[PDB]
């Protein structure tokens, strides 16, 4: 099945994290969901899980913050995590748990255990906690060598992060590199996208990147010219 | 929370469980990659999910003695990730934690020159009282880098943002430098160059106000 992860990307501490996950592919009412997250520098940790009788379980590490919901209206898993910290940032993954049934005697005796195994999984969300509020990005232009040229989009000054470029929607794949985020001293992050287009189709294609921050809001489509 | 696993390339690699077993096991064997969605390599001691290629394989509970290993046999560049041993048994109940992962570093890559854009400031940037050079490198291994900055014949030492060489697309090392400067200060110096170092070997791009 596929799994996608939503959230609002910045929380301040002392408030309530809430994420969504959309399933597709499957029903949600046959199906065991689980939360899982993992923070910087930190291995992944198990958040909790729900079963198909909706009787949630939690990680006692998490001391009673996090309750996990299923909605079978929208097909959506919910997870709310109260009083969160600056510990709490993390990316939060969402998938389907599997149970199965490990005897080593008899039955009758309790001579077995059960174990929990997750199979699909979701890329997960990106939600980070600090008090400082969102901004909004600045998108400017790099106007462009063997016959090709070299053509970005310079994404700065936006927090935090996930923020997605693309070029053209789907129409420009070949050569789009988008390097990884800087994170300045001044708490900013930006980033750039460069795409390798050949010379002559400068001045007759036209290429304009889509820079998207969800955190703030903010949508803008960027037209670079040699 | 990483233990390091230097391989070599082609070869097997034992991934030894960092939890001993009290009993009888169930050993899954999850593997991930920074920044993508985790994968369940093997789900039972002895059981693989479909599409999971055959040289991922785990010891069974056969006997007691036999202690939770992940084999993979010829070992690619696109095997590096982190693996999870997620260890459940009869004597440790509930086990919420996915325990220490182990984080596979393929060696004996072959090297690859790295490849160097530099960007001048931009107009509207200009415009707005600012002004950022960007010196993106690519397509280079390891991640050993070094960049500098010259304006002219003279060095430039504040005012450089360089990243991490995270990004691995294609199994190479890309990391991104920034040189913030104002306008006056852009079109004072006659030229600025980006020097990047990659296995000692010098590569500078150069740009000028124009
Ligand atoms: C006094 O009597 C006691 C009870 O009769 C007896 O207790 C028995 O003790 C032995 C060892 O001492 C235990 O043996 C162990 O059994 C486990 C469990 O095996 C069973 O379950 C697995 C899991 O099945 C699941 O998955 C399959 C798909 O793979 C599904 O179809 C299934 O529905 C489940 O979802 C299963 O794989 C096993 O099946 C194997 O064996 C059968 C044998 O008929 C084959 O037909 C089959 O093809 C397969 O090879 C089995 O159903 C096992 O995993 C261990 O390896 C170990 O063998 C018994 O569990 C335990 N209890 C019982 C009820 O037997 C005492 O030992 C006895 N004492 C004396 C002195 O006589
Ligand atoms: C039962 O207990 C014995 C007591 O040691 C175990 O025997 C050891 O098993 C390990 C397995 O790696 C060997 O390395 C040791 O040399 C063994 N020691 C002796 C004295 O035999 C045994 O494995 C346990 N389990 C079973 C099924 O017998």
């Amino acid at each position: 099945v596929q799994l996608q992860e939503s959230g609002p990307g910045l929380v301040r501490p002392s408030e309530t994290l809430s994420v969504t996950c959309i399933v597709s592919g499957g029903s949600i009412s046959n199906y065991y969901w689980t939360w899982i997250r993992q923070s910087p520098g930190k291995g992944l940790e198990w958040i909790g899980y729900i079963s198909d009788r909706e009787t949630t379980t939690y990680n006692p590490s998490l001391n009673s913050r996090a309750v996990i919901s299923r909605d079978t209206s929208k097909n959506q898993l919910s997870l709310q995590l109260r009083s969160v910290t600056t510990a709490d940032t993390a990316i939060y993954f969402c998938a389907t748990a599997r149970r199965g049934q490990r005897i080593y005697g008899v039955v009758s005796f309790g001579e077995f255990f059960y174990y929990y195994y997750m199979d699909v999984w979701g890329k997960g969300t990106a939600v980070t906690v600090s008090s400082a509020s969102t901004k909004g990005p600045s998108v400017f232009p790099l106007a462009p060598s063997g016959g090709t040229a070299a053509l970005g989009c310079l994404v700065k000054d936006y927090f935090p992060e996930p923020v997605t470029v693309s070029w053209n929607s789907g129409a420009l794949t070949s050569g789009v590199h988008t390097f990884p985020a800087v994170l300045q001293s001044s708490g900013l992050y930006s980033l750039s996208s460069v795409v390798t287009v050949p010379s002559s189709s400068l001045g007759t294609q036209t290429y304009i990147c889509n820079v998207n921050h969800k955190p703030s809001n903010t949508k803008v489509d960027k037209k670079v010219e040699p | 929370y990483v233990s390091p696993l230097s391989v070599a390339l082609g070869e097997t690699a034992r991934i030894s469980c960092g939890r001993q077993a009290l009993g009888s096991r169930a050993v899954q064997w999850y593997q991930h990659k920074p920044g993508q969605a985790p994968i369940l390599l093997i789900y039972n001691n002895q059981d693989r999910p479909s599409g999971i290629p055959e040289r991922f394989s785990g010891t069974p509970d056969i006997n007691f003695g036999t202690t939770a290993t992940l084999t993979i046999s010829g070992v690619e560049v696109g095997d590096e990730a982190d693996y999870y041993c997620h260890m459940w048994d009869s004597r440790s109940g509930f086990s919420w934690s996915f325990g220490g992962a182990t984080r596979l570093t393929v060696l004996s890559q072959p090297k690859a020159a790295p490849s160097v854009t530099l960007f001048p400031p931009s107009s509207e940037e200009l415009q707005a009282n600012k002004a950022t050079l960007v010196c993106l490198i690519s397509d280079f291994y390891p991640g050993a880098v070094t960049v500098a900055w010259k304006a002219d014949s003279s060095p430039v030492k504040a005012g450089v943002e360089t990243t991490t060489p995270s990004k691995q697309s294609n199994n190479k090392y890309a990391a991104s430098s920034y040189l913030s400067l104002t306008p006056e200060q852009w079109k004072s110096h006659k030229s600025y160059s980006c020097q990047v170092t990659h296995e000692g070997s010098t590569v500078e791009k150069t740009v000028a106000p124009t």
